[PDB]
Protein backbone atom coordinates (compact mmCIF):
# COMPACT_ATOMS: atom_id res chain seq x y z
CA UNK A 1 0.00 0.00 0.00
CA UNK A 2 0.86 3.78 -0.13
CA UNK A 3 2.52 5.01 3.04
CA UNK A 4 3.88 8.10 1.62
CA UNK A 5 1.03 9.32 0.05
CA UNK A 6 0.70 13.75 -0.20
CA UNK A 7 -2.19 14.20 1.16
CA UNK A 8 -3.22 17.68 2.54
CA UNK A 9 -4.99 18.61 5.39
CA UNK A 10 -8.60 20.46 4.28
CA UNK A 11 -8.40 23.11 6.88
CA UNK A 12 -12.38 23.02 6.23
CA UNK A 13 -12.60 20.24 8.03
CA UNK A 14 -11.49 21.83 11.32
CA UNK A 15 -14.87 23.23 11.61
CA UNK A 16 -16.97 21.25 9.71
CA UNK A 17 -19.59 20.04 12.39
CA UNK A 18 -20.37 23.26 12.77
CA UNK A 19 -21.47 24.32 9.38
CA UNK A 20 -22.65 20.50 9.16
CA UNK A 21 -25.30 22.11 11.78
CA UNK A 22 -25.97 24.91 9.76
CA UNK A 23 -25.94 22.69 6.43
CA UNK A 24 -28.69 20.49 7.98
CA UNK A 25 -31.04 23.33 8.95
CA UNK A 26 -30.89 24.63 5.35
CA UNK A 27 -32.65 21.64 4.24
CA UNK A 28 -29.96 19.48 2.86
CA UNK A 29 -31.24 17.32 -0.29
CA UNK A 30 -29.18 13.86 -0.89
CA UNK A 31 -25.78 16.08 0.51
CA UNK A 32 -26.26 19.38 -1.42
CA UNK A 33 -28.11 22.57 -0.71
CA UNK A 34 -30.09 24.91 -3.05
CA UNK A 35 -28.44 28.14 -3.85
CA UNK A 36 -30.86 30.23 -2.26
CA UNK A 37 -30.27 28.67 1.17
CA UNK A 38 -26.96 29.57 1.21
CA UNK A 39 -27.37 32.79 -0.32
CA UNK A 40 -29.69 33.29 2.95
CA UNK A 41 -26.55 32.64 4.97
CA UNK A 42 -24.24 34.69 2.91
CA UNK A 43 -26.51 37.65 2.72
CA UNK A 44 -26.92 37.88 6.52
CA UNK A 45 -23.42 37.64 7.35
CA UNK A 46 -24.01 41.05 5.47
CA UNK A 47 -21.20 40.31 2.81
CA UNK A 48 -21.28 42.40 -0.50
CA UNK A 49 -22.77 41.34 -4.06
CA UNK A 50 -19.55 40.88 -5.34
CA UNK A 51 -17.74 39.27 -2.18
CA UNK A 52 -20.67 37.24 -2.52
CA UNK A 53 -19.95 35.98 -6.27
CA UNK A 54 -16.57 35.91 -4.91
CA UNK A 55 -17.34 33.29 -1.78
CA UNK A 56 -19.31 31.06 -4.34
CA UNK A 57 -16.41 31.39 -7.00
CA UNK A 58 -14.06 29.83 -4.44
CA UNK A 59 -16.34 27.93 -2.97
CA UNK A 60 -17.43 25.72 -5.93
CA UNK A 61 -14.86 24.78 -7.65
CA UNK A 62 -16.57 22.50 -9.89
CA UNK A 63 -19.61 25.35 -10.02
CA UNK A 64 -22.22 22.32 -9.91
CA UNK A 65 -25.02 25.34 -8.76
CA UNK A 66 -25.45 23.36 -5.79
CA UNK A 67 -23.32 23.39 -2.53
CA UNK A 68 -22.48 19.84 -1.11
CA UNK A 69 -21.65 19.64 2.57
CA UNK A 70 -18.20 20.03 1.46
CA UNK A 71 -18.59 23.17 -0.55
CA UNK A 72 -21.13 24.80 1.90
CA UNK A 73 -18.57 23.75 4.93
CA UNK A 74 -16.05 25.52 2.93
CA UNK A 75 -18.22 28.78 2.24
CA UNK A 76 -19.25 28.88 5.71
CA UNK A 77 -16.20 29.16 6.73
CA UNK A 78 -14.65 31.85 4.28
CA UNK A 79 -17.76 33.80 5.00
CA UNK A 80 -17.26 33.73 9.36
CA UNK A 81 -13.67 34.15 8.90
CA UNK A 82 -14.82 37.43 7.01
CA UNK A 83 -16.85 38.14 9.79
CA UNK A 84 -13.54 37.63 12.01
CA UNK A 85 -12.31 40.60 10.20
CA UNK A 86 -9.55 38.77 7.52
CA UNK A 87 -9.91 39.23 4.23
CA UNK A 88 -9.69 36.97 1.10
CA UNK A 89 -6.95 36.59 -1.54
CA UNK A 90 -9.81 35.21 -3.89
CA UNK A 91 -7.44 32.42 -5.06
CA UNK A 92 -7.48 28.56 -4.48
CA UNK A 93 -4.55 26.88 -2.78
CA UNK A 94 -4.34 23.03 -2.89
CA UNK A 95 -5.20 22.77 1.18
CA UNK A 96 -8.58 24.58 0.20
CA UNK A 97 -9.78 22.44 -2.69
CA UNK A 98 -11.99 19.39 -1.54
CA UNK A 99 -9.68 16.35 -1.83
CA UNK A 100 -12.67 14.47 -4.57
CA UNK A 101 -12.24 18.31 -7.12
CA UNK A 102 -8.67 18.47 -6.95
CA UNK A 103 -5.40 18.35 -9.08
CA UNK A 104 -1.59 18.29 -8.66
CA UNK A 105 0.15 18.71 -11.93
CA UNK B 1 -38.86 32.61 -12.91
CA UNK B 2 -35.66 32.12 -11.11
CA UNK B 3 -32.70 32.44 -13.08
CA UNK B 4 -29.14 32.10 -12.44
CA UNK B 5 -25.40 33.08 -14.67
CA UNK B 6 -22.48 31.66 -12.69
CA UNK B 7 -23.92 31.13 -9.31
CA UNK B 8 -27.01 32.34 -7.26
CA UNK B 9 -25.43 35.77 -6.76
CA UNK B 10 -23.46 36.64 -10.30
CA UNK B 11 -26.83 37.10 -11.87
CA UNK B 12 -26.94 40.35 -14.04
CA1 LIG C 1 -20.56 22.60 -5.87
Amino acid sequence: GPLGSDDVEWVVGKDKPTYDEIFYTLSPVNGKITGANAKKEMVKSKLPNTVLGKIWKLADVDKDGLLDDEEFALANHLIKVKLEGHELPADLPPHLVPPSKRRHE
Amino acid sequence: FNYESTGPFTAK
